[PDB]
């Protein structure tokens, strides 16, 4: 009888946003908190039903609380005395599915050693900019880190060239990951 | 112009796994060091004229010896003991791949590469063979090249003119591997 | 500056809760944990921030409502994921399986074989090869793609002799049956 | 002649910019590293994030620490200043180069001291700072300092790069070129 693995990371931090919630089965991502509309976002539909689930509404409210008095109160304290711990990110980007040209597939761009969790994702077309289908997932790890995916629907062909463009929002690092297609496959 | 440079190195040297440690401080004006502490001599001693009033001083102050004569334990040995599954239990593969230049000609004179890249440790074994036999002649290497991200590259490039009937092997042996990794060349 | 409070439950499949944590740290520094034995906050970091650690634990200790919360937390990982875990134990997604040349690394020989997997969760999956129904030996964790399914491959290294036929063998619970797939130089 | 060498504190201040340094090695490799006016702890690599194992925070105190003995070698020296060398500049792939595969640029500046230069990537002269990564000064056995700067980029036969140091040991800005066959 295996064991699986529940992890409700409350994060806050200087600057925006200011606070965070990340709860996770495994790796992957269950939830992640909207608090100006004070509520869990799924981040799967079939999450949905269990969005509304209340029953940790004042624990919840409790940590954050305390996670931001951390911040706030100590922290102007520390600043100078204590450095302010960093990574620069990592970025890689990789099919979906399996490379096959004029097949309609999925660029993931996949954040790693993210800290601060602090970020934007852009993406790039022969160094054009790209509008990217759907939202940027930022997610807490263990090691109290981040990692981060942003995906983008596109229909592969021989000469294309991507790139996915991070932004640390602390400083405005720019980390890069390129994709060309390598060794794609026959089609049958 | 004008500037002025202080350093400051609390080395460890290491011999058979934790066994035998020195632990080496040195303090630097500019490029000159001045004084360092080694243990092995257990005291402060200056090396030239700038040190002599720090040297004598420091070693007044008997707190401060006895701190730093631990150090070889409470430093070198603690640290080490941290690091080691990350640092001395760290390797990685290298990637081999042998390639021409100047696109090869039968009988005329060229040089083969061999290129091994992302390894770590950078300590490695890269030999030539010639239909079996262990081609030494001719052989230059790059020796291991720091790329500053704990992955070492060489490069061991052979002279040859591309006579038919002739098979070319680049074979390496390292840490990482648990049998050696063996790459071919053609010719024609 | 970031924080965290860290709350992670340990459950198996049954939903029956075999372990509770609750953490804090600053400056990704993992200051002080729960200790239930001691019913109370305990620093585990013994350096630099120690002094902090500790302040730390104190101005949580006087606080009483959480240690209720924190001494009856082993009930409350139960009661939270009571509705969901088991439609997320239950939860597997089959495998796609392609094979195809790729160009060869590391290797003395010309060709080398992709056992692609793509698609599947969770993430436990399991690749052999065989060459004409025999088991042989490859040349690994699956990739998660952030959206709840997993991508993984295998390769092999081979010389063709034409009537040869090699065969991915993947097995994975997401899928009924074993699944294989075949390529022959030709 | 050891089996390896930890250096635990390879720090420096300098008085010009007011800038300083504490780091961890191993084996000329560095673990992490902390900038004075920056006022960052960062980790080589992900694995060393651990805090546990490879706590920094020490520095800063460590950059303090050596700060405050700086004024008075300074005059005990009769104001010794301190010399430019010449750095040596090289800039190689990270791996095979093969046309249209991505790779990675490594721009390697060895013997810097005093620990004060610009670096910078050239595509076709223009600079490029969008997805560029450089390392804080690592360090030499002689006391000078090394550097590394990466660049991520698509080799094509169309365009070439230059690495451009600027350094006082430089009669001019000198710049080490690459480009694919
Ligand atoms: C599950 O977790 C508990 C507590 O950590 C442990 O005692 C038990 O051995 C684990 N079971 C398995 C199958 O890993
Ligand atoms: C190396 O260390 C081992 C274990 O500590 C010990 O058996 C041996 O004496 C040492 N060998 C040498 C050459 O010092
Ligand atoms: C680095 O570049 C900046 C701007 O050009 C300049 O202020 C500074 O003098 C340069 N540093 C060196 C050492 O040349």
């Amino acid at each position: 009888l295996q064991n699986h693995t529940f992890l409700h990371t409350v994060y806050c931090q200087d600057g925006s946003p200011s606070v965070g919630l990340s709860e996770a089965y495994d790796e992957d991502q269950l939830f992640f908190f909207d608090f100006s509309q004070n509520t869990r976002v799924p981040r799967l539909p079939e999450f949905a039903d269990w969005a509304q689930e209340q029953g940790d509404a004042p624990a919840i409210l409790f940590d954050k609380e305390f996670c931001e008095w951390m911040i706030q109160q100590i922290g102007p304290k520390l600043d100078g005395k204590i450095p302010v711990s960093r990574g620069f990110p990592i970025a890689e980007v990789f099919t979906l599915k399996p490379l096959e040209f004029g097949k309609p597939n999925t660029l993931v761009c996949f954040v790693s050693n993210l800290f601060p969790p602090m970020l934007t994702v852009n993406w790039q077309h022969h160094s054009v900019p790209v509008e990217g289908f759907g939202p940027t997932f930022v997610s807490a790890v263990d090691g109290l880190s981040f990692q981060a995916f942003s995906y983008l629907n596109f229909t592969p062909e021989p000469s294309d060239i991507f790139s996915c463009i991070v932004t640390h929002e602390i400083d405005r690092y720019t980390a890069i990951a390129y994709w060309v297609p390598r060794n794609a496959l026959p089609s049958d | 112009p004008e500037d002025f440079v202080i350093q400051a190195k609390a080395d460890c040297y290491f011999t058979n796994g934790t066994e035998k440690v020195q632990f080496v401080v040195r303090f630097i004006f500019n490029l000159e060091e001045y004084v360092r502490f080694d243990s092995d001599v257990g005291m402060f001693v200056a090396l030239t004229k700038l040190g002599q009033p720090d040297a004598e001083q420091w070693n007044s102050r008997l707190d401060l010896l006895e701190r730093s004569r631990q150090a070889v334990d409470g430093v070198c040995r603690h640290n080490y003991r941290l690091g080691a599954p990350f640092t001395v239990g760290r390797k990685v593969q290298p990637e081999v791949t042998v390639y021409p230049e100047r696109t090869p000609l039968l009988h005329q004179h060229n040089l083969l590469h061999c290129s091994v890249t992302g390894f770590y440790p950078g300590d490695i074994k890269i030999k030539w063979f010639l239909n079996g036999q262990e081609e030494r002649a001719g052989v230059m290497s790059t020796g291991p090249i720091r790329n500053g991200d704990w992955t070492f590259q060489t490069v061991v490039m052979l002279e040859m003119t591309p006579e038919l009937g002739h098979v070319y092997t680049c074979l390496v042996d390292h840490s990482s591997l648990l049998s050696p990794v063996s790459v071919e060349w053609r010719a024609q | 500056f970031v924080a965290h409070v860290e709350s992670t439950c340990l459950l198996d499949d049954a939903g029956t809760p075999k372990d509770f944590t609750y953490c804090i740290s600053f400056n990704k520094d993992l200051l002080t944990c729960w200790d239930p034995e001691e019913n109370k906050m305990a620093p585990c970091e013994f350096g630099v921030l120690n002094s902090l650690a500790n302040v730390l634990s104190q101005h949580l200790n006087q606080k009483d409502t959480l240690m209720q919360r924190l001494r009856n937390g082993l009930q409350n990982c139960a009661t939270h994921t009571q509705p969901f875990w088991g439609s997320l134990t239950n939860r597997t997604r089959p495998p796609s399986v392609q094979v195809a040349k790729t160009t060869p690394f590391n290797t003395r020989e010309p060709v080398m074989l992709a056992c692609y997997v793509w698609g599947f969760y969770p993430a436990e999956v399991t690749i052999t090869w065989r060459k004409n129904g025999k088991l042989v030996m490859p040349h690994k964790t699956a990739q998660p793609n952030g959206d709840w399914t997993y991508q993984t491959l295998s390769h092999l290294a081979l010389t063709p002799s034409y009537g040869d036929t090699y065969t991915c063998v993947v097995e994975h619970i997401g899928a009924p049956e074993p699944i294989l797939r075949d390529w022959t130089p030709g | 002649k050891a089996d390896h060498m930890g250096s635990y504190g390879p720090a420096f201040y300098q008085s010009y910019g007011a800038s300083g340094q504490f780091t961890h090695e191993f084996d000329e490799e560095q673990l992490f590293s902390v900038d004075l006016k920056k006022s960052e702890a960062v980790w080589r690599l992900p694995e060393f994030g651990d805090f546990a194992r490879f706590d920094p925070q020490g520095g800063l105190a460590g950059i303090a620490a050596i700060k405050a003995h700086l004024d008075i070698l300074v005059e005990r020296s009769n104001r010794s200043r301190a010399i430019n060398v010449p750095p040596r500049v090289t800039v190689l792939p990270k791996s095979r180069v093969e046309l249209g595969q991505p790779n990675i640029l490594i721009c390697i500046v060895d013997n810097i001291f005093p620990p004060v230069i610009n670096i910078t990537w050239l595509r076709n002269g223009q600079t490029v700072t969008e997805g560029v990564a450089q390392t804080s000064f690592y360090s030499q056995p002689d006391h000078l300092f090394r550097k590394f700067h990466y660049l991520p980029f698509v080799p094509s036969a169309e365009d070439v790069y230059d690495c451009q140091v600027e350094h006082w040991g430089l009669d001019a800005p000198l710049l080490r070129h690459w480009e694919l066959q």
